[PDB]
């Protein structure tokens, strides 16, 4: 047989598409469920929250919602929801440097804005009873990604969010701060369709159970909260240090690979030690490891044996990064192309295609990464990446990839001089 | 249905 429909939102906390495709905790674990069943999984993206449910409710539509969803009421039985998967709380989100509202009617007079046909919009509307000074936005054209840059860079005063969105992304806006807890701890649900037949819930619910118990549910959580993708900047000292203490274990590798591959070593050397800080045994819980950050996906497809040998690594990441290159569309000509692959070696060739339309679309240049470069944090806003066909992608952390590669490959370029 | 968590 087929074939379970799962709907959700493109969104870094529910599913979306990086560089070795589908991933997501709402995916993750309606694929672990699909699996369970024996049938394919299909995932449909909802437009917004009013759509998602919309889509749910009708007579030809998908058989449940796995979308961070916190539960209405037991009756409505239009809409039922499954057995809760994850308890997070609500929570206001202000501003360093701005007051902190301290509680609730702190709100009145701040721009607010929430997730139209949200619960947090409901929270909100009730409160709003209280106080009916309290004036608040909602958009269908954000997601919380998108609320919590517009606190961030100081476009909008508040927002409401639930903890565990604020937990996945916090460490991606280094200014915006948690104000206080808003109602109590909620359970997320998965929502189904109501209700005549108990069936495919009963399954559901079975699957949330167990899986609480054999508890890949808190292997989840773990999985995907509390993280960077792209680790910053260390500075000249450090760097400077590792210069000293790490490369020379690791440059004859760096380069005899960039001989094999008729490349800059040095531009290698600098991947590798944007990936590890030149350590061979590292490690994320994102799947990478090695010198060169490797999936299993890769180092197998490169011919690396054991991803824990640094001169398997460095040779395996190398030919990836090449390859990539080799394999841009051939308008875009050096050194942007280099910039490019870096990018690409990031955050997916796919991804930096859409950038490319976008550049394009948007009256610039793709074929010129300081053009690009510039298209690449619009994929993190709804707004923007919806309209494109792969769809959210936090490219402004690929920003700061490439960025920091070509600093520590100019560090590395001026110590190996004349 | 109402309610953006993950
Ligand atoms: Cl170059």
């Amino acid at each position: 047989e087929g074939v379970l429909r799962v709907i959700t939102r493109n969104s870094p906390a529910t599913y979306f598409q990086d560089r070795n495709g589908e991933t997501g905790f709402e995916y993750e674990l309606a694929k672990r469920f699909a699996e369970r069943l024996g049938v394919e999984l299909k995932i449909e993206t909802a437009d917004n929250l009013d759509d998602l449910y919309a889509q749910l409710s009708r007579e030809g539509g998908p058989a449940l919602a796995a979308a961070g969803l916190t539960p209405g009421r037991e009756d409505d039985a239009s809409v039922r929801y499954s057995h809760t998967y994850l308890d997070v709380t609500p929570q206001i989100i202000y501003r360093n440097g701005q007051q902190r509202p301290t509680r609730p009617e702190d709100l009145v007079g701040k721009r607010i804005m929430v997730l139209k046909g949200s619960s947090h919009a409901e929270q909100l509307a009730e409160l709003k009873k209280q106080y009916p000074e309290l004036k608040y936005e909602e958009s269908d054209a954000v997601e919380v990604v998108d609320l919590l840059r517009m606190v961030d860079v100081g476009d909008i005063d508040l927002t409401l969010v639930d903890s565990n969105e604020l937990a996945m992304n916090q460490v991606y806006f280094p200014n915006v701060r948690v104000a206080f807890d808003f109602g109590e701890a909620r359970g997320l649900a998965w929502a189904l369709p109501g209700g005549d037949d108990d069936s495919l819930m009963n399954e559901v619910n079975a699957f949330l159970d167990q899986a609480k118990k054999e508890g890949l549910l808190q292997r989840l959580k773990d999985r995907y909260y509390g993280h960077v993708d792209v680790l910053g900047y260390v500075g000249a000292y450090t760097f400077t240090q590792h210069l000293q203490q790490r490369l020379p274990r690791y440059e004859s590798h760096f380069k005899q690979s960039g001989k094999q591959k008729d490349t800059d070593w040095r531009l290698l050397a600098a991947i590798g030690y944007q990936e590890s800080l030149w350590q061979p045994g590292a490690t994320s819980k994102t799947g990478v490891r090695g010198l060169m950050m490797l999936t299993n996906r890769t180092a197998q497809a490169m011919g690396v044996s054991n991803r824990l040998d640094p001169k398997q690594s460095i040779q395996g990441g190398s030919k990836y990064f090449v390859q990539i290159r080799s394999e841009l569309p051939e308008s875009i000509k050096e050194p942007d192309r280099s910039w490019f692959a870096l990018a690409a070696y990031n955050i997916g060739g796919a991804h930096l295609e859409d950038a490319r339309k976008m550049a394009e679309k948007e009256g610039l240049n793709p074929n010129k990464w300081l053009d690009v470069k510039k298209m690449l944090p619009r994929l993190a806003q709804k707004q923007w990446y919806a309209k494109t066909r792969y769809g959210y992608a936090r490219g402004g952390e690929t920003v700061h990839f490439v960025q920091n590669v070509r600093r520590y490959y100019d560090i590395l370029t001026w110590v190996t001089q004349p | 249905x109402a309610x953006k968590x993950x």
